[PDB]
């Protein structure tokens, strides 16, 4: 409103640079309305399409990165780029600035192998495994023997 | 501690079992695994320009075509940058500035119908989700739904 | 064209829902009346509906008033809303098959045949001899001959009848491999359109291509075998190329466009070249035309909804309220008296 | 690419991977769950720290670092000494009270796990609540929140699996977020519902007449408190909004709102108003008495529209006096010199 | 009043512009003879 407040505590122009002790108004006419600017605080950050979608991506250049296709690929999936440092082999060392996938992602947090298999009857794989499961270290391709073959690919403890 | 993540020797997690005194110790390391904005944020901020300048320079002038063509081209961005204006880490976005009220009005038509600048219903959207998002985090984090939303939270920020 | 609607299985059918006769009679109100208060001079119609039943009982809801559908002054003006509205006539290309210069490449010409409504194939055949030549429906190309194998014409049959006069009859023979198994052909070419679908499908999609909706119900007799022929070919058994009776099926329509590309390409069989401006490829839409075309886009429409009722209704009496709701008709057709561009 | 394809293979992969066993994988969980809950109280009851701090150490040490406190919440709690502290106490704990430590992380752990599984569920719901005015995405999202919420009531004691519960408060969740959410002016729920049944009603009522019902019959098949004015009034908020950008006329290149006139903005004609009326107005309050003239003028013109509240300390019988003595002295000369009659209004 | 008219104000085409132009990211500031600020939205963009 022209140059009146939101409750009216004040109403005409000679106070006109003041604002209301309970509710805040500094008037001038609704332009103010029309000029002023708000925020919105982002949760987790995102990025302008402005510079990421430009044929030369300012970003992409910049950030030596697969400049149209490594940003695409981290920016709106979960294709993850170690940032600083990752010990943990693949093959070869930790990629300084190279990307990977969710699968061998997931291979690299938990541990080197998830095997779950659970065996079918009572009786049968129940006791095969068992005997060989609690203290017992099962090296690779441990042929668990009942229902078909349980193997065992990978590693250390079970 | 307990069974979630500890780094005691170059094999870094932890679960326990209190049956037998087992220490339960999967190996692999601290690796930092990011996507989204976040992870471009992080490597805008620990670039420095003069740096990469200067590496530019030799690339440019000293190899073939090839390698160095590209290297004029990044150079271009990186020298104004630096030049004067302002520098880069801003390129990402955190804080979305919304545009003034009375420009994006709401209005009364006929019977009262109303009008309304298109411009508020794509802000709602940004809101709607930057909440959920917050909201999201806070009630506990399933990862895949978390992502989901930063993927639309981005899609709408653009 | 769209009342006898026959949705048979998934879960329970054998719907048979089927047009008697058609009738309007009484305006609502009158022309002048029409004017000084806002209304639009529609005479109301309603015609004999009877839906079938797989189990004993046809229930014949004789009349549903569905779409009001504005008349014509004596002059020949209409009165939509308050002011008297013209329907303008309008120009297109015949739905035919013509053959005109290629793009770029000086060399030769390529032929095209033209299906309207829009949904409803658009082929054009254009021969590129290092090693391929293009047959394109919706856009990708694919051999002239796996088709006519599939319908039955064989290799030798072909080549030599068609094109003994005709060397371009080599390119037909060229990729025998395939050409040495008849129905397998069938599909196959299923095969070569794209999603990843089954290999069995006994008849049905050659049926699309075949007698029903995508080639069109335009009279049988002047509307499309006029074109043909005089432009080319002679006969059509079943409006556009069409059979269901054997589930082997005729084509007296496939050959003949190759046949005259043979022909056009090899010399005077006559001149075949056609200037597509030539009125007798360029047709004018009458009213009638413009608002029959709205009135069944309507039908459609309405139709589309009936079939989901056919399902919902409980038990047999679903002929009135359960099959016909006026609801689309209207906006349909009222859309082109008020907003027709 | 395109981003609905993406999320449903990224669950639906993960489920592929890890659905969770009819009763022992939900009953695992649950009962991890649980023991959490009771471990996290037993530990705010040994250590007075309140079990919404019990509750966010084992998250993070669960769940993520010092990366997931900072940025999601601000910061209160200090990202690495803080949250840190609050582990030693935990770790103090001797064998019995350490137990608990390491039920709530176990147990912590299960939840989210229990969370996963049931992702699969929430999209196969949510698919139906689709043309309501959400995006899928959206949806499914609510109805994660739904599912989440779910988890924190289930009680494993009373054998229902969590499969029917999770309908439910899924359920709730979703059709909450459609009627908070859906549209550009808010509508709670009760005016949902009823605009919902009006439609319906308005359904029924198409079903026969051939006359899309005047406001009468709507009125009356609805029900007891039914009537023109509030049906006219229901559909009249169920429009949605029209866009003030949208292709007009011819749609060539017509944006909508050049067309609507603006009414606080002065026109000139009102800006040339308030300067002479201002100014005369001026004169006159200038060449009379202050007393009762300003305390009108003030009265009137300043603040709020009282004639004893009006004037000072003299009471009313002066203020009259006055009033009445100088409005009409002051509007008889105005008379004479005529430059207020031309009703500036 | 007879007064040969004011000379002209900044144009809202133009103040339109600018916030337009704020509402993304780019920021776009007027300046001075020495490169300095000066003040086109009159005195409602200051805060509070
Ligand atoms: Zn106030």
């Amino acid at each position: 409103k022209d140059y009146e407040c939101a409750c009216g505590k004040y109403k005409r122009q000679r106070f006109e640079g003041k604002v209301c002790e309970r509710c805040g108004v500094e008037v001038t006419k609704s332009i103010v309305r029309r000029y002023r600017m708000g925020h919105i605080e982002l949760a987790t950050p995102a990025a302008h399409i402005w510079f990421v979608k430009d044929v030369p991506s300012k970003i992409g250049t910049l950030l030596d990165l697969s400049a149209t296709e490594l940003e695409q690929v981290l920016y709106f999936s979960k294709y993850i780029v170690l940032d600083p440092k990752g010990a943990i082999l693949n093959g070869v060392p930790v990629e300084k600035r190279q990307l990977l996938t969710d699968e061998e992602y997931r291979e690299l947090r938990y541990g080197k192998q998830e095997t779950y298999p659970l065996p079918p009857g009572v009786d049968a794989l129940v006791k095969d495994g068992e005997e060989v499961v609690k203290g017992q270290e099962l090296a690779p391709g441990v042929v668990s023997r009942l229902d078909g073959v349980a193997l065992y690919r990978f590693p250390r403890r079970v | 501690a307990d069974g979630g993540k500890v780094k005691s020797d170059v094999y870094g997690r932890v679960e326990v079992d209190l049956v037998r005194n087992v220490v339960r110790v999967v190996e692999s390391y601290d690796i930092d695994a990011r996507m989204g904005a976040e992870a471009i944020q992080q490597l805008l901020k620990e670039l420095d320009l003069e740096a990469l300048e200067k590496e530019l320079l030799e690339e440019m002038k000293h190899p073939s075509r090839a390698r160095r063509a590209k290297a004029r081209k990044r150079l271009e961005v990186v020298r104004a940058f630096l030049d004067s204006g302002n520098r880069p880490e801003w390129m990402i976005l955190e804080a979305v500035p919304v545009l003034p009220p009375d420009l994006r009005p709401m209005v009364q038509v006929d019977g009262g119908r109303f009008a309304t600048s298109d411009l508020n219903d794509l802000y709602r959207r940004l809101i709607n989700r930057n909440n959920r998002l917050k909201k999201l985090l806070a009630q506990g984090a399933p990862e895949i739904i978390i992502r989901n939303e930063k993927r639309m939270l981005q899609e709408a920020v653009d | 064209e769209t009342f006898p609607i026959e949705e048979e299985d998934k879960g329970k059918g054998g719907l048979v829902l089927d047009f008697l006769e058609y009738r309007l009679g009484e305006p609502p109100f009158p022309q002048d009346e029409c004017r000084e208060k806002d209304l639009t001079y529609q005479a109301p119609l309603y015609a004999r509906l009877q839906l079938i039943h797989k189990d004993t009982g046809l229930i014949k809801e004789d009349e549903v008033f569905l779409g009001h559908i504005p008349l014509m002054t004596e002059d020949g003006s209409f009165i939509i809303n308050g002011a008297d509205r013209v329907i303008v006539s309008q120009i297109h290309r015949s739905p035919g098959v013509y053959f005109t210069p290629d793009p770029a490449r000086p060399g030769r010409y390529i032929a095209s045949i033209i299906p309207l409504p829009k949904r409803g194939p658009w082929i054009d055949l254009e021969v590129e001899p290092n090693g391929v030549v293009s047959m394109k429906v919706n856009k990708r190309k694919f051999p002239l001959v796996l088709l006519l194998r599939v319908l039955g014409y064989d290799q030798e049959t072909l080549a030599r009848e068609l094109g003994a006069y005709g060397e371009l009859v080599q390119g037909l023979m060229d990729e025998s491999v395939f050409a040495m198994r008849p129905e397998e052909a069938l599909i196959r070419l299923f095969t070569l359109l794209r999603p990843g679908d089954p290999p069995k499908r006994d008849k049905a999609v050659a049926y699309v291509y075949g007698l029903i909706a995508d080639p069109r119900r335009y009279d049988l007799g002047e509307a499309g075998r006029y074109k043909a022929e005089e432009k080319l070919g002679i006969r059509l058994s079943g409006r556009t190329l069409a059979r269901f009776e054997d589930g082997e099926f005729k084509d007296e329509v496939f050959l003949p466009t190759l046949r005259y590309l043979f022909a056009l390409t090899a010399g005077v069989p006559g001149h075949e070249v056609d200037d597509i401006d030539h009125l007798g490829n360029r047709r004018i839409r009458t009213v009638g035309e413009l608002m029959t075309d709205q009135f069944r886009v309507g039908l459609a429409r309405l139709a589309r909804g009936v079939r989901e009722r056919m399902l919902m209704g409980s038990e047999d009496s679903l002929t009135p309220a359960k099959l016909v709701n006026s609801r689309p008709l209207e906006a349909a057709i009222r859309e082109f008296f008020s907003r027709s561009q | 690419k395109i981003s609905t394809s993406d999320p449903v293979r990224q669950y639906l992969h993960e489920i592929g991977q890890v659905p969770l066993l009819t009763l022992e994988e939900e009953v695992e969980l649950a009962r991890k769950v649980e023991e959490g809950m009771e471990a996290i109280k037993k530990l705010s009851e040994i250590t007075g720290l309140d079990p919404d701090l019990i509750r966010e150490v084992v998250r993070a040490k669960i769940l993520g670092s010092a990366r997931v406190r900072h940025i999601p919440g601000l910061k209160e709690t200090l990202d690495p000494k803080t949250v840190e502290e609050i582990d030693q106490k935990l770790k103090s704990l001797p064998k019995e009270h350490k137990r608990y430590l390491h039920i709530a992380r176990e147990g912590e752990a299960a939840r989210q796990h229990l969370i996963e599984a049931n992702l699969r569920l929430v999209v196969s719901i949510a698919k139906k609540y689709t043309g309501r005015g959400l995006s899928f995405l959206d949806l499914i999202q609510e109805g994660n929140q739904g599912l989440i919420r779910a988890v924190e009531k289930f009680e494993y004691k009373r054998r229902f699996k969590f499969s029917t519960y999770a309908t439910w408060w899924i359920r709730q969740a979703i059709n909450r977020a459609i009627a908070d959410q859906a549209r550009t002016i808010r509508i709670p729920v009760h005016m949902v519902e009823t605009i919902n049944k009006l439609s319906r009603t308005a359904r029924q009522l198409q079903q026969e007449l051939g006359r899309e019902p005047t406001y009468e019959e709507i009125a009356e098949a609805m029900g007891p408190g039914w009537d023109a004015k509030r049906v006219e009034e229901t559909l009249k908020i169920a429009q949605e909004p029209v866009s003030l950008e949208t292709p007009i006329g011819d749609e060539k290149d017509s944006f909508y709102g050049d067309f609507i006139p603006d009414e606080h903005l002065p026109s000139p004609v009102d800006a040339a108003t308030q300067s002479l009326l201002s100014e005369e107005l001026e004169k006159a309050l200038s060449k009379l008495s202050e007393r009762e003239a300003m305390v009108l003028k003030l009265r009137k013109g300043l603040i709020d529209g009282e004639e004893v509240g009006a004037f000072f300390g003299v009471t009313r019988e002066r203020i009259r006096q006055i009033e009445n003595k100088a409005l009409r002295k002051l509007k008889y000369h105005e008379s004479r010199t005529r430059k207020l009659r031309d009703f500036l209004d | 009043k007879g007064e040969d008219v004011p000379e002209p104000s900044v144009p809202e085409s133009f103040r339109v512009l600018v916030k337009e132009l704020q509402a993304l990211a780019l920021d776009v500031q007027t300046l001075d003879e020495k490169d300095n600020p000066v003040d086109i939205f009159e005195g409602l963009a200051s805060k509070r």
